[PDB]
Parts: C-alpha cells; structure tokens; sequence
RNA sequence: GGAGAGUUUGAUCCUGGCUCAGGACGAACGCUGGCGGCGUGCCUAAUACAUGCAAGUCGAGCGGACAGAUGUUAGCGGCGGACGGGUGAGUAACACGUGGGUAACCUGCCUGUAAGACUGGGAUAACUCCGGGAAACCGGGGCUAAUACCGGAUGGUUGUUUGAACCGCAUGGUUCAAACAUAAAAGGUGGCUUCGGCUACCACUUACAGAUGGACCCGCGGCGCAUUAGCUAGUUGGUGAGGUAACGGCUCACCAAGGCGACGAUGCGUAGCCGACCUGAGAGGGUGAUCGGCCACACUGGGACUGAGACACGGCCCAGACUCCUACGGGAGGCAGCAGUAGGGAAUCUUCCGCAAUGGACGAAAGUCUGACGGAGCAACGCCGCGUGAGUGAUGAAGGUUUUCGGAUCGUAAAGCUCUGUUGUUAGGGAAGAACAAGUGCCGUUCGAAUAGGGCGGUACCUUGACGGUACCUAACCAGAAAGCCACGGCUAACUACGUGCCAGCAGCCGCGGUAAUACGUAGGUGGCAAGCGUUGUCCGGAAUUAUUGGGCGUAAAGGGCUCGCAGGCGGUUUCUUAAGUCUGAUGUGAAAGCCCCCGGCUCAACCGGGGAGGGUCAUUGGAAACUGGG
C-alpha cells in the first residue's frame, strides 16, 4: 500500500533524527555523572543545566515522557546536591 | 398445506359431525375403509383440529400460546381457536362451511375494521368489525348464507366480535381436558 | 453417603460410549493423527463384498461389505434392501445402525448415495432404499 | 471522540435506530456508553423520542451529534437548549 | 468525599522467617455449591511488616497495598492478639 | 409444576441393566418439492492460495510540474492506517465473569476554562545531471519550499531546595509561598484596510478541568487426571541501583533461605471466556454457531521502530520453511478482510450492486475513501404465513380393491351444476425507507474598530435511492400450473389380499420369515404429518439411573480383617456477650440484545420496537439475635 511505503520511509527518517536527540541527551546525562564522580561542582552544576536542556528537549518532541524525564532530572539533581 | 380431501370420512372416523349438522353420520356412522388411552387423547385432539381446520404445527403453537393466559388451559385454548377469522366468518353465517369461510378470507373478500385481512388464521379480538369488501358484496355464496358472543347485520353484511365466547358457547362435543392431556406427554 | 463424604469425594457420572465409533473420528493427513469429530455419515471404499450367516436362531445369507472409511478405520457394513451393485473398490456411504443378528456389523450402507445404487422395483418405503418415484 | 449517533437495530427492510452515545472507534452496532433515544424513520411521520436530561448532559460534555442526530435534536428543540445554556 | 477503603483482613501469622515479611493465613467458610455445607478454606497472604513486630502464632490485622514484591500485597496494621 | 412402556421366569415379586415414545441442531443423507416474510450457511485443513477488491485523505500546510482565470497531482508535510473486518490456533491464565483498589498510572482526537503564539537559522524530497542493477531498485553532484527540522525570547510544566498548614491507609496526600534550573508554539483562508495592519474561522503551544479509552493489583467463581506427590533456585524475602506511564525479581549485584503443595501443588491432557443457547417440573446437564462484551492470533520463531496508542491482518528487521522471479548474481510474497480456487470432508453460498441509509477516516467544505454496512444472488438449512380450490351433488357410476359373490370399500370422493382468484399469468399504477450536508437567503445572538463576514441557534428555499418500477395496489382470464413422505404385531395412531415359505427380507426393542405372514415384498385402504417427510449423528429428557433436591450396602453390586490414632467432620445443660455464620433493610452495581410480562408496528404470524421484570457463593452500610461459631 502507498501510504505504508511512505510511512516506512518516514519511520526510518524520524528514527535517525530521534537517535540524534537520545544520544545528545545521554551525552549531557553522562557528563554530570563523571563530573559528580570527579567531585567538581562548577562542572557538575553547569552540566545539570545542560542535561535539563537536553532532557526536556526530548519531552518537547515526544521522545521522552514527562515522567521519564522528571525521574532523570531528580536522579541527577540529587547527585549535584549530594556535592 | 391445507386438507382438501373428503370432509365426510373425517366426521365418520371421529364419530362426530364436524359440519355440526349431521349428514356425514346419517348413512354410515362408522370408520372409513373396509374395516367399518393414547387413541382417545389423539382422537380428541384430531376432533378439535379437524373441526376448525388447522394443521398440527399451528395447532400445537396455538395451544402453547393459550397456556400463557390466566384460567383453564383447555378452556382458553378453545377460545382463541374460536376467535380465528375463518371461524368467525363461518359463525356470522357469511359462509355455509368453514372451508368456504376459509376461502372467503384467503381470497380476500373479508374486511376487519374496514381493512383487508386475507389470513384465515388471523386471531380476531373483541371490538373488531368483520365485513365484506365492496367488490364482493354480491357474492352468490354470501347471499345464500348466530351465537351471542357475535353480533351480525344481514342488511349491511358486517358482524362484530363483541366478547370472548366463554366455553358453554363453544363445541360441547370436545373434552378439552383430554387435549391438555394429549400435549402433557 | 454422608454429606461430608460427598464434599470430600463427589458423585461420578458414568461414561456413555458411542453406538457408532467409526463415525466419531476424522483423520488429519498433514498431522497423521485422528481428529475427534462426530459425523452423520462417512465415505469409504469396499475392500471385500460378501455374505454372512446370522447368529441363531436366525437363518439367511446376509449381504455385507468390508469398508475402509475416509478416516482410515475398516468396518463391516450391512447392505440393506433386495439386491445390490457393490463390488470391491466401490465408493460407498455408511450410516449408523447395528444389524442385531450379525456379529461385527455396526453400520449400514446408504442406498442411493455415491456408487451404491437404489433398490430396483421398490415402491413402499422408497426413501429408505434410495429409489426414485417410479411414474414420471 | 465521543459522538452521539444512530445504532441500527430493526430488521432487514425496516430499520430502526437508537440514539447512542458512543466513542468513535466503537463498532456501529457494538459497544456504547448510554442510550439517549430512538428514531423510527420508517413510520409516517418518523417517530422520534429523546430524553433531554441525557442529551444535554452529553452535549455539554462535548459529545458531537452526527448529522442526522443533530437534525433530530433540532426538531425536539435540544440544539436550542444547548446553545442557550452556553450563553445563559 | 473521603478516601475509598482498602480491604482489611484479620488473620493468624504462619511464618516470620522472612525479613520484614509475615505469611498471614485467613480462614473463612465457603458454602459448597451443590451440598450447602460450609467448608473451612484457608488463604495465605504475604504481608510487609517493617519492624518484625508480628511473630508466628499472632492474630494480626493486615491491609492491602500496592505490590511490595512478587507476592506481598499487604502491610501489617496491628497485632490484635500475641502468641503463647 | 413433574405421565410411562417393553424385555431376565414354567409363572412370580424384587433387584438390575438395556430399549422406545419427547425436544433441539450451523446438520448431513434419501425421497419429494409451489410461493412469500425473517433469519442462517467451512463445525473438517490456524491447509495451500490464481485474479480483482478490502485504507486512505488534505492544493484553505508546501514548493515543483503539467494543462490553459482556473483545473490536475509524482513529492515533502499533517492525520488516519493500533479502528472497522477475520479467526479461535495458543491459553487452565487475574485470560474471563463478578466485586473492589491504584495515595503506583498513561490518555491523540472532542468539550470547557485560562494564558500565549516572540525572534532567528541551516537544511532536504521533489525537480535536473551523472554512475551501477536483469529486476527490486540503488549510489553519487547541484538546486528548493514547508503548519518539515533546529537555534535562542517569554511561560503558571517539571526538577531540586526552603517555608507554612492542613489532612490520610504505612508508603503518604492536597493547597499555597519563595529561590534556582529547564520547557512552548505556525500559519492558512476570506474580509476590512490608514497598507503598516486589523478581524473571523480552521490550525498551533502550555496549564487545569471534563469526557473517553487504555494499564496494573486484589477478593471470589467456572475443567479431567494421584495408573501425576513433590515442586522452585530470580526461586522467596531483604538491601541498593537500574528500568518502566506505573508498583513490583521487572532486571542486576550483594545478603539471607526461604516459597508453594494432600484446601492437590507440579506434570500431563483438554479448552478461548462471558452475556447467552438447548434440554429439564426444578435441581442439573450439555453447548459457547449467528448477535453483543473481553482476550488472543495474523506463514512460523524472535526483536524493535514510528506513534497518544502497536511490539502493528493488508508496516519494518532477523531467522526458518514454502511459493514466485531471475540476466542466477539477487529480488518478491503471506485471503484466520470480501468474493473465489484447489485440497480435506457427510457438508456449508456470488470472483454480484451501491455508498441512497447508518457508521468510520481525511477535509473548512464540496467531496474522496470505505468488500464496514445497506442490498441483491444461491441453498427447504431453519422459523413463520398462504396455497395446491369452494358450495351443491348418490346415481352411492365406471374403475380399483375385497368378496361366505350377496355385498363391502375407495365414496360426496368423481362427474354434473354453481362459484372464487390467495396465488398464477398478463396489463396499468406505484411507495415509505430522505435525515440531510452543502449552497442560498431572512431572524436572533456572538465576535469585530470597520453596518465588512465569520461562529452558534432559529426559519425558509433547493435537491440525493443501490434496493427498484421492487414491495404494495387496481383490472382481466383460468380450477386451470402447484402433494409428497413415513407408518399401519405390541410399545404406537392406523388392516386386508396376493406373492414368498427360516429363503429372499425386515429390525429400535421384544422378535418376525419353513403354506391362514396384520411384522418379508407388492396392492387397496387406513393413519400421522405436510412442502415436507423419513434416516443417521450429536445433546438433554424419559433415567428418584451417581440420588443435594432424590438411591442404597443381612441374603440381589455394596461393612474396611482388626486396632491406635493425626488432620478433618460432628458436639450435654444454664447464663452473659460478640455477631463470623443466619435473618432483614437501604444504596451501588449485575451493559445491550435475549428469556419472561405488559403494550405497540408490520393484513396475521415469524420478526420488530417500547416500558418492565428477572438474574450475585456481589460490594458497601444499618438493624434482629433464636439457632450454629467464637469469647
């Protein structure tokens, strides 16, 4: 069916886009984790302002759920305040 | 189907006049063919069925429907059977026999509250006015051709089912208990 | 039994096995197994056709066939009516019905269905013998 | 969305409808939330009977009447009652 | 309006061997369908007890909760009668 | 509201089993066959599938094309394709039913209430060119728009932190306040313009409601097998972390040794479950076709993507088997959608018409799509209705059959005479099912700065039927075209003759058949039904025949060889008390359809519709307290 074929093309192309966003959010999250492991606040606290960006970015584009973010934020922010 | 066969041998087998006159039983009041509890029950069912001229399947269901009413099952079963339009036509005297009354109805000569009913087995209700249609007002068989539950007017050729019979009006040859027995098997 | 004894070990209804158990299988070629499907007739191939002696005190030559059904069961059937056209390799239709006096015969061949011909010059009970109404 | 629509009952050449509140994805003659009334277009004139208290309950929840239902509501004066309630 | 209520069950403890976890039993009389005699039925329940208050024998109250593990859907409320 | 009968004997009573009369079918088979209305129609191979069709739409998001103002649509984008439709394989499971819970949840579209919609950027299909494929296609270069995508602006979101200020079922919940960090969005069409813009509508963003749908957990209920007794090691719990929309061995590490089971675990076998349906006096048994709910599944096994929702019937990816293509290199496909085919089978339909109606998708709408659905076709497959004649008519004709040849019967049956036209044939006439939507006006109201022109509600006008010239109706003509099937010893309604002579045959049972056969075959008649009637299969009844209602155990089958006993079952008397049983009230719920009841519509009925009733080992919350159970 025509409309299936178009959906398949798009589904592949929305996917690759989506991995860009996931990856860039996994970057921001892991940076905070290594920053809090180093026990450096300034790095960690700035990385959490970025992680929040990349996390809520995904929540804008449906790729993360309100709830799945609010977890990730809390988890990370607890480490930054654990400094 | 309907039975179109000889009317007399039925009377003769049952040992009652089904016409009500006596004439089937004038010359030979004995069973057809060269030999002239279940039996008696069956005899009585076949009595009442053959009289009014309905086929068993419709008769067994007219009995099931009468059971639902309040009173004696046999009594109420005779009452509906009497309400049938072919019978009411025959009782009002618009026809000489029930088989004529059927054909009157079936071919659409009859009216019930002014409107054509071409169904013998129509179950006529109190208040309803049986009449002849205007095309058939001068039928020979009607001109040629009454109980208290009915009322007729031979000028206008239109009757009325004023009340339900009550059982003393209906055929006293019939032991309806036997038929209620017949079906309880 | 006491109520408590019934609570513990209840009443057990009997088993009521089929009068016609070759009608009550099927056969799945692909799975190579018996189905459990009741049928009102079956088809089968006559592997032998002959006559049997009834059990005493009856005496005649009773016309039978030895049929292998579609479900792969092999059953003796009775051949009713006067005179028949069944040879080996006839395709027949069997119904239910034991013949009382023939030990082994739990099925009747249907007359007038498949290769089994109707009974000739029958005029009463024709339908039971697979015979068309003579005049017109 | 929740709709108000006609469910086909009756028999082959004699349709009769019940006005049911139903989610859109439900099958026509299947699952429904509430019956609101009955439309018999075959009789002359078409016999319509509607239980306002529900009809309005469901208009104000934002169930949308199908085109015919809309017009059935109009003729009983529901659509007026609905419009006047949003103002007053 | 007020909250809706969880199920409450008064039962007897039949294990304390698990950490923070009692196995309560509730014994009720289910009619037999056919006969009409009432029969003793036992239903075990795992419940969560944080301070290990309840011990084997005790008549405890429990209340239903969200799942607290694979099997625990109850918390210990009270210990109505202690063991002997 | 409940019917019996036959059969162990020389005869008998009892015990006991068997057999039959009834009712049902998604039935089949045989014989027969007119019509109409309303239903039903692969139960087997969840076998394999030819061909066509079943999911698209939007140009009022967007460039580019191609036609000639305007129309058309490869492509991008939005939404739909997770519905509707099919099947019942798997599943003995919180799958399902019923009742609860979530303070452990998610929810596009719709409705309402508010706030908003600021300012930038770089791309990329289409196109055009080029390279490699046999094809499927695919790989390069350069262009281009978006209501596509990505930056910042501002937000009442969410984090985290600090307050207060109440409350619950532990975990906690709600409402407010502050700080800090993170978070949005879009235009398109018409009008009016002062040309800047402004306005309506549709769209867009966020929050909170509402509705709707979904998720999870729990009580309780509905199979067989002990010739299945042990089963488990992420198993059971804990502690953390991870993960999920969400709780949770869900996952992992570590620690502990747990967990389940004779109330039947575990295994094996069988099964989708339910409303219902069939049978029955009921209790109960059986079924789970059609219709409605829920679940599961989509060649088979496995995984994920996109999305509000899928681990996706007509989507991806992997693996396998199979079929098709082929330039052998690789490609393509999955009727358990509607038709249809082959195969299997006793056996089950047209490769139909229309979107007019009712739904659904998309659209501002016109529309477009719709094998949903509405209709039509085929089949006596079922249910209901009407026919195939009616009145009169001895002469009791002929003919047939029987015959103590007198007569009897077929038989008022026939003819004759008089009628009718249901139907049939033919010719006229001819519906309802239709509401609309849209467009047009007019009125009210609402937005608006613009009496512009939109929204919303009134009112008018207008115009669309597949069925279908079909139903129905009127007129004319003709008893003309329209009765079979089974049985007839008893059970069981209805009997004689001839032929046959333990043979041919019949049969459910008792049995029948070797010269008087009411039982075989035929004929006449009779009987029971009737467009059907028989036969077979299957289920329930008859079967107080697994017995709770409702049976028994001296001798008919049936008292453990006997103890001691664990569990279990059962428990003297009085009084107090509780109230788990028990009785009773109220509330909530037990969908619709069905069944039953009362009405109403089809000429009647079947069927259809409206109102009601019923139905729980039900939840919740009050009463009573004798009895049973606590104390």
């Amino acid at each position: 069916i025509k409309s299936a074929i178009k959906r398949t093309k798009t589904n592949n192309e929305r996917r690759v886009h989506n991995a860009t966003i996931k990856s860039a959010m996994r970057t921001a999250i892991k940076q905070v984790e290594a920053s809090v492991a180093n026990n450096e606040a300034d790095k960690a606290k700035t990385a959490l302002t970025e992680a929040a960006k990349r996390i809520d970015k995904a929540v804008k584009t449906g790729l993360v759920h309100k709830n799945t973010a609010a977890r990730y934020k809390s988890r990370l922010a607890k480490k930054v305040n654990g400094l | 189907a309907r039975y179109t066969g000889p009317s007399w041998k039925l009377s003769r087998r049952l040992g009652i006049s089904l016409s009500g006159t006596g004439k089937e039983l004038e010359k030979r009041p004995y069973a057809p063919g060269p030999h002239g509890e279940y039996g008696l029950q069956l005899q009585e069912k076949q009595k009442l069925r053959h009289m009014y001229g309905v086929n068993e399947r419709q008769f067994r269901t007219l009995f099931d429907k009468a059971g639902k009413l309040a009173g004696k099952h046999g009594e109420n079963f005779m009452i509906l059977l009497d309400s049938r339009l072919d019978n009411v036509v025959y009782k009002l005297g618009l026809a000489r026999t029930r088989r004529q009354a059927r054909q009157l109805v079936n071919h659409g000569h009859i009216l019930v509250d002014g409107s054509r009913v071409d169904i013998p087995s129509y179950l006529v209700k109190p208040g309803q006015t049986i009449g002849v249609r205007e095309k058939s007002r001068n039928l020979s068989i009607i001109k040629e051709s009454v109980p208290e539950y009915l009322t007729f007017d031979a000028e206008k050729l239109e009757g009325t089912f004023t009340r339900l019979p009550e059982r003393s009006e209906l055929a006293p040859e019939i032991n309806e208990a036997l038929i209620v027995e017949f079906y309880s098997r | 039994p006491t109520i408590n004894q019934l609570i513990r070990k209840g009443r057990v209804s009997k088993v009521e096995n089929s009068k016609s158990p070759a009608l009550n299988k099927g056969y799945n070629s692909f799975k190579k197994e018996h189905t459990n499907v009741s049928s009102p007739q079956k088809r089968g191939v006559c592997t032998r056709v002959g006559t049997m002696t009834p059990k005493k005190p009856n005496s005649a030559l009773r016309k039978y066939a030895r049929v292998r059904l579609t479900n792969g069961i092999e059953v003796t059937a009775y051949i009713p009516g006067i005179g028949h056209n069944l040879q080996e390799h006839s395709v027949v239709l069997i119904r239910g019905g034991r013949v009382k006096d023939l030990p082994g015969v739990r099925y009747h061949i249907v007359r007038g269905a498949l290769d089994t011909a109707g009974v000739e010059n029958r005029a009463q009970g024709r339908s039971k013998y697979g015979t068309k109404k003579p005049k017109a | 969305a929740v709709k108000i629509r006609l469910k086909r009952m009756g028999a082959k050449k004699s349709p009769f409808y019940r006005i049911v509140v139903a989610d859109s994805r439900s099958p026509r003659d299947g699952r429904f939330i509430e019956t609101v009334g009955t439309y018999n277009p075959v009789a002359k004139p078409a016999e319509v009977k509607i239980d306002e208290e529900l009809a309005l309950k469901w208009l104000q929840t934002g169930a949308k009447p199908s085109d015919t239902v809309r017009n059935l509501f109009s003729s009983q004066g529901i659509m007026e009652k609905f419009h006047n309630a949003k103002q007053g | 309006s007020e909250r809706n209520q969880r199920k409450v069950y008064q039962g007897r403890v039949v294990s304390d061997k698990m950490d923070k976890t009692i196995t309560v039993v509730v014994e009720t009389y289910k009619k037999h369908t056919l006969y009409g005699k009432r029969v003793k039925y036992s239903k075990k329940f795992k419940a969560h007890d944080e301070n290990n208050q309840a011990k084997i024998g005790d008549i405890v109250k429990i209340m239903e909760t969200r799942p607290l593990s694979a099997t625990k859907r109850f918390r210990l409320v009270e210990v109505v009668e202690e063991a002997v």
